[PDB]
């Protein structure tokens, strides 16, 4: 798909709330 | 009903010019 | 960098950075790069017209004819532009969506012609600009209806 | 100018011409605002809201002192957050948590853009939702980025602490290279 | 292969297939393959508007101009091209006709010109698609409209 | 798929794109269907009823169950049909006359398919008709298909006794070489 | 058929194309009337009838026996007039004169195509006029063009009295060279 | 160069010309552009009847 590759990365980085 | 009285005279003057077909 | 579907990503990639320092998370996930290449003007010739455009333009909306990949059956290597042996005039709507994202209804069209075409490339006749809409339900129902034994039953159709 | 931009800005051409263009496609070039980046801004995080933080960046993004800044320093910005060094980052994050606009900053100040941060993250915390942790996500930062424990952060108080975090070091120009 | 007329004659020669294992024959009629070549966009020079069709669809219709092969008298050899010193919007109308193999009227032209390139096309102005038809009958009786001794009979001039 | 299909059939590229063209000429891509078949096939038989021979090779032509499946699926046996081998251009006609799609054709069973072609022949037979020979064009089948003697006919039944026959294999050839 | 009219008619492939084409534009290419001899013959000679004597060449054009036959017999036609051979421009022009379609003409029958002439000719001639000089030109006519001295011309008697007089023989060459 | 103050009249239309190909290239309509040249011509601007007056404004 190589869309939601990127699109799902910014949400992933954005897990990293603690 | 001038609507509908030329709807009804457009449809079957349509009528008999596809039946010239 | 990107452009058609991902042509305001890099606002993003801008403002992810805020989040870096603060990541007080032990590791976040490092990005995604893959091959690269520039895009292209595709050139399209529709009887004898031509039009050209990036070709993520057209990868915008892969749900359609041009937008997906198989728009090779009418790209002519010989020619090297998709060739379409279609009205161009009403392609000139279907172009003007894709890089807009909205279409509209050019008013003096044979809604048939419109609606064929529509579905030849795969279009929703439905998404129209609702800016532009009734009275394309207009042309729709006009359209419509312009294009509007031995004994027992005897006497029966002898009446009506 | 176009070569006007250019030569400020560490992008190329290419990558220029191919942004104007998405650029305008959304807005005419007038000038973008607070009200355009909370609908693209966000339009990239669902369950959340983004337009709490993009308050935040977009201030900081601004240059001059108007509501809606420009394209040109658009992109001049564009390229330090992107492609740009290190440590102008972290002056550049120094102006964004700084809501007060001198280069002081208190606990509660940068705790709501921690929160906006952990706001946008979701509607219901896929772990535990805790909610004194931005208290201590914050304070557990203070420790970090403070060294004289009075209450205040300063350039190179606020960056002589967080040019070791190593994630944080390999993780802020993650798309210098990827066009 | 070929396409137009015969586009969907492949389909007819898988059904047949059908036939033979029932089929008693002792022999049937062997193929009738042809001088065969495939089509290419004959090029329609129409005041230097340029428009591009496959010969198969030039064919569909061979008791008119462009079917026939009286047009090389338009076909400007030294071009390829069918050059015609016409109007370019018209002939739009009777190229996606070919097309389809319907036709269409749009709403603004000046019917004296539309029925004149009609016959000019040598297409009959009867055949008009229904897709809007009556409304061109509109036009036609509007324009029709529009457009339209000594002393023993000098008497009866200046009665009337 | 352009390619996806060009390493499955039996012609080229442009084989096939001149046929993408007259197909998505009358049909905008949504699949022809039993619709199209009991026009086209039909308007091609004057003095001939070409549905009810139709009704069966479309769902023949569909390895779905469906009643409009693909392209495809139109291209894939059409390459079987003209450019195949007989092993399977006799697989695809058995499957046909094989209403019951299990494998085992009886006598009415291809009855019904005879009486179609009987039909799609026209309104009256230009020798003379007799509905008996419908009945017996059947038999002239099975006295040679049917080598069990039974009176159902299954696939390899059907099979070796449709390769003797010299003339077939010679009727069966002769769409390959049209181009 | 282009082709097989470049077999008949002597002009070239660019003289019939330029040619075929103010052909068609004037005239939807229907078929060439009387009606249309009978004004395009009057703007090219105004001040005078126009019809009496342009039935007679249009009937002469008319090679078979119906009211319209096409195009390609008028270019043919056309090439005999201008660049045809003079033994057969002179046996059309006799068929131009031969009003009765026998073969053969009476000093009336010629009467009534001078009558029509000097009718095209205007109002008032410039010098005087009289109705008597049309019954001696055709007379002058037969002193020369009667061999027999009978009243009646054949197209043998007409021919061999139509090939000595040098002026006529450039008169009727004039237009093989114009384009 | 007869009104600087438009996106061809000022210097930002290098953005979308081509040195590729000495044009600039632009992903508009073109049955709109004909409208603002045609104002570039005279100074003045017209409106078809049977735009979707949208496109037109924007």
């Amino acid at each position: 798909s190589l869309i939601e590759s990127q699109h799902h990365h910014l949400l992933h980085c954005l897990e990293k709330t603690t | 009903f001038s609507r509908i009285y030329h709807q009804n005279q457009r449809a079957d003057k349509r009528r008999a010019q596809k039946k010239a077909r | 960098m990107a452009a058609g579907v991902a042509a305001w990503l890099p606002f993003a990639r801008a403002a992810a950075i805020g989040w870096m320092p603060v990541a007080n998370c032990p590791m976040p996930l490092a990005p995604a790069d893959k091959n690269k290449r520039q895009d292209e003007l595709i050139v399209l010739n529709v009887s004898g017209r031509r039009f050209q455009t990036w070709r993520t333009t057209l990868e915008r909306y892969p749900d359609t004819l041009l937008g997906s990949t198989e728009k090779e059956f009418f790209f002519n290597e010989d020619t090297k532009e998709y060739f379409f042996d279609r009205d161009p005039e009403v392609f000139r709507c279907v172009l003007n969506f894709y890089r807009t994202g909205k279409l509209h209804y050019p008013r003096y069209e044979c809604i048939s012609a419109y609606d064929d075409e529509l579905a030849f490339y795969g279009i929703l006749p439905e998404i129209i600009g609702d800016c532009c809409y009734e009275e394309y339900k207009d042309r729709k129902r006009e359209n419509a209806e312009r294009l509007m034994l031995s004994f027992r039953q005897t006497m029966w159709r002898a009446f009506e | 100018g176009l070569e006007q931009l250019e030569a400020q800005t560490n992008f190329t051409k290419r990558e220029l011409q191919v942004l104007y263009r998405g650029f305008k496609n959304e807005c005419p070039s007038g000038v973008v605002n607070e009200d355009t980046f909370k609908q693209i801004y966000a339009q990239f995080f669902p369950h959340g809201d983004a337009s709490t933080y993009a308050h935040y960046l977009f201030n900081a993004f601004d240059t001059t002192q108007t509501g809606s800044v420009k394209f040109e320093d658009f992109v001049t910005a564009l390229s330090i957050l992107l492609r740009g060094t290190v440590h102008e980052k972290l002056r550049w994050t120094f102006n964004l948590y700084d809501i007060n606009k001198d280069g002081y900053i208190n606990k509660e100040e940068m705790m709501d853009i921690v929160k906006a941060i952990y706001d946008m993250m979701g509607k219901y915390t896929y772990p535990v939702l805790k909610e004194d942790t931005p208290r201590q996500h914050v304070d557990v930062f203070f420790q970090k980025m403070d060294k004289n424990k009075d209450g205040i952060v300063t350039l190179d108080e606020f960056l002589e602490s967080c040019q070791e975090d190593d994630n944080i070091m390999r993780s802020l120009q993650l798309f210098q290279n990827v066009m």
